[PDB]
């Protein structure tokens, strides 16, 4: 199964021996080109083949030789060395470059003019940003991010693709400080042209992934929206097809937060990526990765509470690609729910164990929407406090997405949402108490806690203060025939 | 958090007969069940891994775990064991990525108060509090909701909070393919310099041009080829040009790969605009070209 490696490792040996023994610039460049072509041919097969290639390169100290060729005054030797570097930056070699090879790449980032150097250092910076948080912070402190922005100012397709993927990788693996520094350097504004360029679909897809990952950081969503690059995410996702790019585990674990980001653009990007990855995995026999991560539950929750056609379609396609039953979307009129709707919501939220208990109690929309802790503990047999807290989190999520028009008279849900998007869950409690916009000026804390079910004191205080501060002969007659 | 320290620790563990632990993802609020399990084997609580799995504890439930839940639901009878688990949880909460939930960077404020105060960031966020809301928080609310059991920490947080807390300018006319890159670069550069520019993606077209303080059409290679001899006003770009001419806004065309069309083949409206001077676009000096455009602009 590895005879290719068996007769390719000696070829690596003579290639590196000739490259090291070469003293002329042209001979070194030819050796680097030979190694790069061999690596490309191995890649066209082979993940394990390339891993074996890079293991031998690291063991023989080839990357140190590439570093000192990057330090060499000759430009073309540098271009071949960086061509090899882009394709030899595997995880172990990435660790080696992080530990000793860093700092040399900043000197390349100082160079800006050549297109080949731009592309090569963009790829190298992409791989380095995929390494770890500390390396991302160090590169951001250096001129790597500025180099990425300058290359984004450029026009070359491959350079733009590598820059977009670098920004996506650094946003994914950077942390709070890295994203803050990126936005302070106007990362989304320079991401905008990459997504706007109609020449290549993959460039826009990567730029939109980077924008969505930045948007998942919701402490800077204001400036991200000020950039305005989030707008193009949804139309591009709608236009593009998962199958074409699919045909063309940690990454999935990082994409899952985009699914649970509660931001429409981020959710759409995550759904598109997960659908493509699910198609790729189902092309093979290995499909248990999504189940192990738990993205199936996220997809089911996305389908049940879907509000966008494109996102719902992508989630349904991703679920159908796997061996999971698609959940039928829930009717938003929760107060009007019958027993069957409550049951269906229960299988959607993965509480099929308690479906029979709910059926025996004959819980319907009103009883479910006014369910309390003690009723769950005693009547429904939900002994575990952690399970009860999970159920109440699911119920809060349901109450956020609910149609209260059958019960709300003063549109109090809109007022509660204006106060805070998470405050809308108390709309049904406030309505069942008989309260409306006019009546909230006289409500007390004790009444709220006892009747409206607002257990959190902070929410009660905010609602009370905000309510108190905000609240204070016909002309013509018709004479007509029967028909 | 340091590469050298992590490498040394991994080498030391590998020298012995101990499995190296995979580093934990700092985004604790976004943790799934598997991440909680992995943290459990890291902190040496493999006995309770099955109990955590049965309760299906995830990032949020773990990060908001309470004493009674551990005592009853998870079967952590020993108070000493519960205190050790809470010490480990505090250590985890100190090193956590709250960006998915923190909006006002309240973790930074809590850390500025005290490095050990950052553990309450998730509680304060889940309560809905931020920097602006902390001025009105009370002791009882903190104790009941935010989970700050230590009275000294509550008093310090309250006192410290109370003491500390108290018409687009330019419109872009571009072609579908040739003008897209140049339009994107122009708009982004103008926004970087403080110029508000509205670039779209008929009735809305007229209002968009009317609201534009200045009109800058992108004369991309073959930009006016479709607008050439367009006396029927079929092209939407033609509509934009005619509306801008009717409004008479400041027009500063940018020259790239195309020349001024002959007035005779063009309608008189765009015959008028052909007299305006254009600025050559340089790929070698894009920022310099934008600076020149701004210098010629207001
Ligand atoms: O997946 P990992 O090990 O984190 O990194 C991927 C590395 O493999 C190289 N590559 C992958 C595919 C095809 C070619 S030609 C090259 C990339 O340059 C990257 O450095």
């Amino acid at each position: 199964v590895q005879d290719a490696l068996e007769r390719a490792l000696p070829e690596l040996q003579q290639a590196l021996s000739a490259l090291k023994q070469a003293g002329g610039a042209r001979a070194v460049g030819a050796g680097l080109a030979e190694v790069f072509q061999l690596v490309e041919e191995a890649w066209l097969l082979g993940r394990e083949v390339a891993q074996g290639l890079c293991d031998a390169i690291r063991l023989d100290g080839g990357l140190d030789l590439l570093l000192r060729l990057l330090q060499a005054p000759e430009l073309e030797t540098r271009v071949q060395a960086a061509r090899l570097l882009e394709q030899i930056l595997v995880a172990e070699n990435r660790d080696r470059v992080a530990r000793i090879g860093l700092g040399v790449i900043l000197n390349l980032a100082k160079e800006r003019e050549p297109v080949e150097l731009a592309r090569s250092v963009a790829g190298i910076l992409e791989h380095m940003f995929k390494h770890s948080e500390e390396t991302c912070q160090r590169l951001v402190a250096a001129g790597g991010l500025d180099a990425v922005l300058y290359w984004c100012r450029r026009t070359d397709p491959a350079l733009l693709r590598h820059c977009a993927l670098a920004l996506g990788n650094c946003a994914l693996h950077g942390g709070q400080a890295v994203q803050r520094r990126m936005v302070e350097k106007r990362a989304a504004e320079w991401l905008f042209p990459l997504a706007f360029s109609k020449e290549d679909e993959l460039l826009r897809l990567h730029a939109c992934l980077a924008v969505a990952v930045l948007a998942t950081n919701k402490e800077v969503e204001r400036e991200v929206e000020r950039s305005g690059t989030l707008a193009l995410v949804e139309p591009l996702v709608a236009s593009l097809d998962p199958g074409r790019f699919a045909r063309c585990p940690d990454d999935l674990q990082r994409l899952v937060p985009l699914l649970d980001s509660n931001r429409l653009e981020a959710q759409c990007i995550g759904a598109f990526y997960l659908c493509a990855e699910a198609a790729i995995k189902s092309l093979q026999g290995k499909t248990k990765v999504f189940s192990d991560i738990g993205a199936i539950q996220s997809l089911k929750r996305l389908v049940c509470y879907s509000t966008n056609g494109t996102k719902s379609a992508l989630a349904k396609r991703a679920l159908r690609l796997l061996g999971e039953e698609v959940p039928r979307p829930i009717l938003p009129s929760v107060p009007s729910w019958k027993e069957a709707e409550v049951q269906t919501w229960l299988q959607c939220i993965g509480f099929s164990k308690y479906c029979e208990s709910f059926r025996e109690q004959q819980v319907d929309g009103d009883l479910l929407l006014r369910l309390t802790e003690e009723e769950l503990q005693t009547d429904l047999g939900m002994k575990s406090g952690i399970t009860r807290k999970r159920f109440f989190r699911e119920l809060t999520e349901l109450k956020t997405f609910a149609n209260y028009s059958t019960c709300d008279r003063s549109n109090l849900a809109d007022w509660l949402g204006s106060l805070d998007p998470r405050f809308r869950q108390y709309t049904y409690g406030l309505v069942s108490c008989g309260l409306d916009r006019s009546l909230l000026h006289r409500v007390s804390e004790q009444q709220l806690l006892e009747d409206c079910g607002i257990h959190l004191g902070v929410h009660r205080a905010r609602i009370l203060t905000a309510a108190r501060e905000m609240l204070h002969t016909p002309d013509v007659f018709i004479s007509y025939r029967r028909n | 958090t340091n590469g050298t320290k992590s490498a040394l620790a991994k080498r030391a563990l590998r020298l012995l007969g101990e499995e190296v632990p995979r580093p934990i993802l700092p985004s604790v609020p976004s943790w799934k069940e598997a991440e909680v399990q992995t943290w459990l084997q890291c902190i040496g609580f493999s006995k309770y891994c099955e109990s955590f799995r049965e309760q299906q504890v995830d990032g949020d439930l773990l990060l908001r775990l309470t004493e009674e839940e551990l005592q009853t639901d998870l079967g952590m009878k020993s108070g000493i064991t519960r205190k050790r688990f809470f010490r480990e949880l505090t250590e985890l909460k100190t090193f956590a990525n709250y960006s998915t939930c923190d909006r006002s960077n309240l973790a930074d404020w809590l850390g500025s108060l005290d490095p050990r105060f950052r553990q309450y960031t998730y509680g304060l966020v889940s309560c809905g509090l931020d920097r602006s809301l902390l001025h009105r928080v009370s002791e009882q609310q903190l104790l009941e909701d935010c989970g700050i059991h230590l009275g000294v920490h509550r008093a310090r947080i309250l006192t410290a909070a109370r003491e500390m807390l108290h018409t687009p300018d330019v419109f872009i006319s571009y072609r579908r393919n040739s003008g897209s890159q140049l339009a994107s670069l122009l708009k982004v550069h103008l926004q970087l310099h403080g110029f508000s520019v509205f670039i779209d993606v008929e009735d809305k077209l007229i209002q968009s041009v009317m609201g534009a303080r200045n009109f800058v059409l992108v004369l991309s290679p073959g930009a006016l080829d479709k607008c050439m001899q367009d006396h029927d006003c079929k092209d939407w770009v033609h509509k934009e040009i005619v509306t801008a001419l009717s409004c008479g806004k400041n027009i500063v065309p940018i020259i790239d790969g195309f020349e001024w069309p002959e007035p005779q083949v063009l309608p008189e409206d765009m015959q008028a605009v052909l007299t305006f001077n254009g600025i050559k676009w340089s790929h070698e000096y894009q920022e310099a070209t934008i600076e020149k455009i701004i210098r010629f602009l207001q």
